[PDB]
């Protein structure tokens, strides 16, 4: 029976002799507890109430030490012996929470039971310095054409991903993890990037969403999802992004490359403010926290591509800023954008237009840029930027009489605005990813109308797929394409052009 | 199945009165005397063994 | 044998009690030992009863409170020399380059109260720049503040180069590279490019020597890498007797570490947030940025304007220390003009007919109003057509458009990185030149033969060149 | 409960020892607690309001706030004098 | 005002660049509300004024399209004339 | 310096106190006297007892301490400047706070320890004993810092016994068992 | 509602009005409780109580709950905090605007600013979503336009525009359907049009095929058969 099941493994704990340094609870308000003694006490320590709540110990003041209850007070009491742990905050890092949906502590939420855990390192540690780099280069490829020409970034950098609230924000993150499933089905490492999307103050319901979808991309075999979600508490949320990134440090460490989305700091600064302002520590600007850019700080400069010397590895990130109302100018978006190498900003008006993904590329922005991007796809988007360019300061002259040169301009731009359309939650192969803008360079896409673009961009895959899959392997192998290679892909462009 | 699963909270609910009705019987019975001797030898072992 | 016990540890303000009549001094550094090295811990109150308030500059994680301290006895005191010219040192002072342990003979404390009114220089002084936009239209002053503006994607990094290279031909003088809130990626790109540029030279001496803070450091070794950086340039031109010229990276981290200070200490944050201190504590760093009667200090420093809000007080108060204004713009840098000044942005105060000459300043005004007519000039005369110039008109957008290539100087830390062998033109070579161009005796020289050509001289080459 | 400036051990420590003020306390002072560029000092129980006292560190500042037990000096200098 | 509005069941809002234009009492109906609808309203009243709401609502669009002076049609007009009496 | 923290405040009377007589060396003769008053004291109940309850005047308080020194004629004048300090600071009411941590720091100056071994029961004096050896056994009673252990009755405490002194316990009550057995038993 | 859920098993349809006053009501007795205030008075504890609230509501392998939340907006500001914070936390929003109300359409919904966790593509139906893709467009090109009707006028328009606004026009006042609780308003019956109706109906307006049908033989009527009927009234 699973009451003897249950019966036997109760029944199977037994006899203490742990505890020792007690404190007592003096006032337990607010989830912040206050204890007279605990005397020889490690700051941020776990600590174990006889409730059983765990803590970390933010104010250690002469006479007191102020416990942050992780959990709820219902089982809290005033008095309260409180044995003390011993151990500053820790998680266990290691290959098994690949495919695990776990809680903070790393309790599994998808019960899928023990965790391959290689260590339990500490989850606040000092981030790779000067000495640990190596130069950037390594493509980042999202499968979204934009973001892979316009705005890509190489391994183990930052690079922000604010936008307009919920639409879809996690929809864009999600594009690169299927994105991913491409490389990471081929064996080398490098091309295994493990991914960690953490999911902050984030429903179950729709974490739960994230999973089937997940699932059924099969991408559960390198995904972990850190999950605080709406429920869990406040301290949970605070060490959310920290604890996720211990676990990245193991995958780097191993030489290998991950990419870490934090999803939302929005949600972990009001945590913070939460956390302080309870601690009835004076908050900072826009009543959140005045050290919340200290701890974004220690947080985004632990996202490194490390030096060959201390063993090429990296640890991507892609932090999430929820723009309140497309605010920008807000003490929490501010910060960030500065440390944030790169920003990729979301527009509601493109969005509405039907321009899905709605990625207003004129403020997304890129510090990394071509220095990571297929050497092939540099060479066919040259052309792309400054196209785009005229497109975009010729844009409002699009609303009568209007001269021949805007109206070219008009054309091959309104053309190119359909192109970069992707139905979200569909990543494509950067192999003929490179044959599309092609196209669009040679301007064979100029004859093709609008509408008419999207069945022409299938077909035209389908048919540089049987005619000319020759090509699409010698640009994925090469990587780079000879003026040859761009020769006769130009000829089967205008093939298919012409059908 | 539904019933099934209905079953199986409903079995932990007759085990929790199995509980109350166990903690009831410890504090009733000179078992509450007998064994808090047996606690206080424990402890005099455990804390000699410190 | 000053020893005491933590006893309290609330954030990184920890507050530690001293045994009785061995108690700190306020500025006094306290070193706790720890298996991290040692946590150093600045006195900033005394909290009386034989207890003290200290701020942290390392984080203060995993603490038992009641640790022992030992007081060094006043501002920690870094190790200064040639030899910590091209050593990344990290605020304690200790190498993060780790280029083996730095060897210094003398170390001194990281506050330093501003020179005398006495000691500091009655009258102007000139820094020369082999740049000959910096030369005419905004010169330089050896003990000025000269605040940069305009982003490290225009090439910033470049631009700072640039001056060192320029710095060492000039005087054979030093640098510090403080960097504030410094992005782990741009530090190791500066760093390899201080070891490509030559301004380090692991092997061989390195002009300049890097300080370097990154954004993940804590707000109060934020707040404290400036000072000691200060304390490096002041051993150079008060105990070297030698020029420097010191570059600062974002002020405006500078004013976010004193405002978390601030706030940490529990004072009272003023408006808009910015520290109750936050003139005093400019005011005191700035006053240390001098000339004195034995050396000048030049300081660049970059204002990281907040949302572009000079309104906003930290730009203002910065402004007021500050007393050129170089304003690189990205427009310039796609005219393909490098140095990438924005001409008609770029003022010093000590462009004047009296301080740099009454000929310099007249050159300058010359060229300023030739091109502040071009420009506007420009908005119309593209528009309407080129032949809406009269014969005087477009005798100065010929000029104009002449002197707007002739700025560019294919500068020699660039001579790799445009791809063009440097210039660098002395400071009487660069009056000279545009005497000349006023005089339009080179009006017979098309306008794309100055372009990316340097002086008089160098474009009687280029004219050959132009004609051959 | 609460904790008054004379409620301070030093000053206890000194009150259960009898007196020891007269002078040391009407007219000169003892400092106390020292940071935030205003002082706490003890005694100067004569002292004019916003009269200029000279700190044993040569520092001298205005009297401030006349307290009961208590003078908040304003530093008129450096704080790294007063100790 | 927050709280209150909450509370009530209206809001009467008086405007007063309104009561310089000449409506005084002023108003400004385009902020008030009352949505228990016609309910305490006498029934003659309630026939009559059914449109009033309409052509008032129309005249506000139209007066602000009638400011920036455009070549305004004659439905335009016709609303525009009728919404001024 | 005194011996131990009083977790801060109302200590600060205590720690003055203890200094200023540890000078004289009579802190026995103090606590003796603390003692004395306080049995009286509590054996008085207006204004023995109203007389924690504050509501005096410095007048009322002043002729209160006169009604105190017949209470005890001499025996520790620092004390007796404690009262004048305690009436000058118009605060009598954490008094026996003061005593009582007085009473810390000089039974911590004698060395000695204070235990209890909790139960809803009063134990066996054979236990006391065994438990009492047991603690001068471990390296806990440290010997120059004595052991008083208490057993006392706690029916909050059902069941089971914790011991406790020091920071350092052993809680094998049935209570909290109890708690952690049900509670695993509702999943 | 847990206790339908979960013991009696029945799914139910939550109703919650008005949870600005659960807000409020919080941030209130937070200061009372004496927390320092957090951004415009609201208490520091706001999302968990939301959340928390949120958190129990939910579908779960017991029932089914389907909570409508009222939320009052104040100052019809959505970048008010408290709104802002209750618009992560639901899943199918709505926005209300008085504008739309003030038109006389009741629905008073923004459509361009109703979302919804279902409203896909593929789930939603191809048909719908290509339908609905063309109404959003059409609307969006509709206020995008508004501007240049503002100023240049109307009649600078192209036809293909002048087609396009005359169809949002009666797309505007097609997706007006008059309802029970405006028989205490207008004293108009409701109506109510199945879903599956409502898709074909949509379909065919954008096509065109009801361009031939006044803009008032739409406004405030039901179904195409109601405003095929509404023509057919006006015309005679």
């Amino acid at each position: 029976e699973v009451s003897s099941i249950l019966e036997e493994r109760i029944k199977g704990v037994s006899d203490e002799a742990n505890l020792n340094e007690t404190g007592r609870v003096l006032a337990v308000g607010d989830g912040i507890a206050r204890v007279f003694g605990l005397n020889n006490i490690q700051a941020e320590e776990l600590v174990e109430f006889s409730s059983g709540v765990k803590g970390m110990a933010l104010n250690l003041e002469p006479g007191q030490v102020g416990i942050v209850l992780f959990g709820s007070d219902r089982l809290v009491k005033e008095g309260e012996l409180v044995k003390r742990t011993g151990n500053i905050v820790d998680v266990p890092v290691g290959p098994g929470l690949l495919g695990r949906v776990v809680d903070a502590l790393g309790n599994p939420i998808d019960g899928k039971g023990p965790i391959d855990a290689a260590g339990r390192s500490r989850a606040q540690v000092k981030a790779p310095g000067i000495l640990p780099r190596r130069s950037v280069h390594e493509p980042v490829q999202t499968g979204l054409k934009a973001v892979d020409a316009l705005v890509p970034i190489g391994r183990g950098q930052r690079e922000l991903i604010i936008g307009d609230r919920q639409t879809g924000k996690t929809a864009v993150a999600l594009d690169t993890i299927l994105n991913q499933k491409r490389w990471n089905n081929g064996s080398d490492e490098s091309k295994k990037l493990y991914c960690v999307y953490v999911a902050v103050g984030q429903k179950r319901s729709t974490v739960a969403q994230l999973v089937q979808t997940l699932e059924q991309h099969d991408a559960m075999k390198y995904s972990i999802i850190v999950a605080a979600t709406a429920s869990e508490a406040a301290p949970l949320q605070y060490l959310a992004p920290f604890t996720a990134a211990s676990i990245g440090e193991w995958f780097r460490d191993n030489g290998k490359h991950a990419l870490i989305v934090y999803d939302d700091l929005s949600k972990q600064a009001v945590a913070y403010r939460q956390l302080s302002l309870l601690l009835r520590r004076p908050p900072g600007r826009e009543a959140y926290p005045g050290d919340v850019f200290y701890l974004h700080s220690r947080l985004l400069e632990r996202a490194a591509k490390l030096s060959e010397k201390e063993g090429s590895g990296s640890l991507t990130a892609l932090p999430v800023i929820e723009t309140q109302g497309g605010d920008v100018s807000a003490y929490i978006p501010t910060n960030v954008i500065s440390i944030t190498d790169g920003q990729i900003f979301l527009e509601a008006e493109l969005f509405y237009k039907g321009i899905r993904p709605a990625i207003n590329v004129g403020l997304s922005v890129s510090r990394v840029g071509s220095a990571a991007q297929v050497k092939a796809l540099k060479q066919v988007a040259g052309s792309l930027k400054l196209f785009l360019a005229q497109y975009r300061e010729v844009a409002a002259f699009a609303q009568s009489d209007l001269d021949a040169s805007t109206k070219q301009t008009l054309v091959r731009g309104e053309r190119l605005t359909q192109l970069l359309k992707q139905n979200q939650y569909s990543p494509l192969a950067t192999e003929e990813q490179v044959p599309l803008i092609y196209a669009g360079v040679n301007g064979h896409l100029d004859g093709i109308e609008l509408s008419r673009i999207g069945e022409f961009e299938s077909s035209f895959l389908s048919y540089l797929k049987s005619n000319h899959n020759e090509l699409l392997t010698e640009i994925r192998e090469k990587g780079e394409l000879s003026k040859e290679l761009l020769a006769s892909l130009k000829s089967a462009t205008e093939s298919f052009v012409a059908t | 199945v539904r019933y099934e699963a209905s079953l199986r909270q409903l079995e932990q609910r007759q085990l929790a009165k199995s509980v109350i009705s166990r903690v009831q019987s410890e504090l009733g019975n000179p078992k509450f005397q007998e064994k808090v001797l047996q606690q206080s030898i424990s402890e005099i072992e455990q804390l000699l063994s410190k | 044998p000053i020893t005491g016990k933590v006893t309290a540890v609330i954030g990184a303000i920890v507050d530690v009690h001293f045994e009785q009549s061995e108690l700190p001094a306020i500025l006094n550094a306290l070193e706790i030992k720890t298996p991290q090295g040692k946590l150093v811990l600045e006195v900033a109150q005394h909290l009386g009863e034989n207890t003290v308030r200290t701020i942290a500059m390392d984080g203060t994680e995993g603490l038992v409170r009641g640790e022992k301290v030992l007081d060094t006895g006043g501002p920690i005191s870094v190790p200064v020399g040639r030899e910590t010219l091209g050593r990344i040192i990290n605020v304690i002072g200790e190498p993060i380059d780790e280029r083996g342990p730095i060897k210094s003979k003398l170390r001194k404390p990281i506050h330093a109260d501003p020179p005398s009114f006495a000691e500091q220089s009655t009258s102007a002084e000139i820094l020369e720049t082999g740049i000959k936009v910096v030369d005419l239209l905004a010169p330089y002053a050896r003990g000025g503040k000269i605040g940069l503006f305009g982003g490290a994607g225009v090439g910033k990094t470049v631009f700072i180069q640039e001056l060192i290279n320029n710095i060492a031909k000039a005087h054979g003088g030093f640098s510090v590279f403080t960097g504030v809130g410094e992005r782990t990626r741009e530090g190791n790109d500066l760093y390899r490019e201080m070891k490509e540029t030559g301004v380090i030279n692991l092997e061989g001496e390195s002009k300049v020597a890097l300080v370097f803070g990154q954004m993940n450091e804590p707000p109060g070794a934020r707040a404290r890498v400036a000072l000691t950086g200060l304390t490096i340039a002041e051993y150079f031109r008060d105990e070297e007797g030698q020029d420097v010229l010191l570059f600062i990276d974002n002020i405006f981290r500078f004013t976010q570490a004193g405002s978390e200070v601030s706030a940490l200490l529990g004072r009272i944050p003023s408006a808009v947030g910015y520290q109750p201190t936050l003139a005093t504590d400019m005011g005191l760093l700035q006053e240390r940025i001098t000339t004195t009667k034995k050396g000048s200090v030049t300081s660049v420093q970059a204002v990281y304007v907040p949302a572009d809000d000079l309104t906003d007080p930290a730009p203002a108060t910065t402004f007021a220390h500050l007393d050129a204004t170089t304003v690189l713009s990205r427009g310039i840098s796609e005219l393909g003009i490098y140095p990438a000044v924005d001409p008609l942005d770029s003022k010093s105060r000590l462009l004047d007919a009296a301080v740099v000459g009454q000929e310099h300043y007249d050159v300058a005004s010359k060229v300023q109003e030739t091109l502040q007519t071009y420009k506007s000039l420009q908005d119309i005369i593209a528009i309407l057509g080129m032949d809406e110039l009269s014969e005087q008109d477009k005798l100065t957008v010929e000029r104009a458009r002449k002197i707007q290539r002739f700025l560019s100087q294919p500068f020699a830390v660039a001579e790799v990185f445009t791809g063009i062998p440097g210039k660098l033109v002395r400071l009487k070579d660069t009056v000279a030149s545009f005497k000349a161009v006023l005089e339009g005796k080179y009006d017979n020289i098309p306008e794309h033969a100055f372009y990316m050509v340097g002086g008089i001289e160098d474009v009687v080459a280029k004219a050959e060149k132009l004609a051959a | 409960t609460k904790a008054q400036p004379t409620e301070v051990s030093s000053i206890l420590e000194e009150r259960i020892k009898g007196v020891s003020d007269e002078a040391n306390l009407n007219e000169t002072g003892r400092v106390l607690a020292v940071g935030d560029g205003i002082a706490r000092v003890f005694g100067l129980n004569n002292i004019q309001a916003e009269e200029l006292v000279e700190f044993s560190s040569g520092v001298k500042g205005m009297a401030l706030n006349l307290e009961p037990g208590q003078v908040g000096i304003v530093l008129f200098g450096s704080d790294r004098l007063v100790k | 005002p927050t709280n209150v509005i909450s509370i009530t069941d209206g809001q009467i809002f008086l405007e007063a660049e309104l009561f310089y234009k000449g409506i005084r009492p002023a108003i400004n109906v385009g902020l008030s509300v009352s949505r228990v609808g016609s309910a305490a309203q006498v029934k003659a009243l309630k026939q009559v004024a059914g449109s009033l709401k309409l052509f008032l609502a129309q005249y506000r669009e139209v007066a602000a399209f009638a400011q920036f002076g455009s070549d305004l049609d004659a439905s335009t007009k016709q609303t525009l004339v009728r919404g001024e009496r | 310096p005194p011996p131990v923290r009083l977790f801060g405040v109302e200590g600060t009377y205590a720690t003055a106190l203890y200094q200023a007589a540890a000078k004289n060396s009579s802190i026995d003769a103090a606590f003796q006297s603390l003692q004395k008053v306080e049995s009286t004291v509590k054996k008085n109940p207006k204004l023995g007892h109203l007389l924690l309850n504050p509501a005096l005047s410095l007048k009322d308080r002043n002729s209160v301490i006169d009604a105190i020194v017949e209470t005890h004629k001499n025996l520790d004048g620092y004390v007796v400047n404690l009262l004048k300090v305690l009436s000058e600071n118009n605060r009598l009411g954490c008094f026996e706070k003061i005593a009582s941590d007085f009473g810390v720091l000089n039974d911590a100056h004698n060395g000695l320890l204070k235990g209890t071994v909790t139960s809803a029961e009063p134990l066996d004096p054979k236990s006391f004993k065994r438990i009492e050896k047991a603690l001068s056994a471990s390296k806990l009673v440290g010997q120059g810092k004595s052991l008083k252990l208490e057993n006392v009755v706690k029916p909050e405490i059902k069941g089971g016994l914790i011991v406790e002194l020091g920071d350092k316990t052993v809680d094998l009550s049935i209570s909290t068992k109890i708690q952690k057995l049900n509670k695993v038993l509702e999943d």
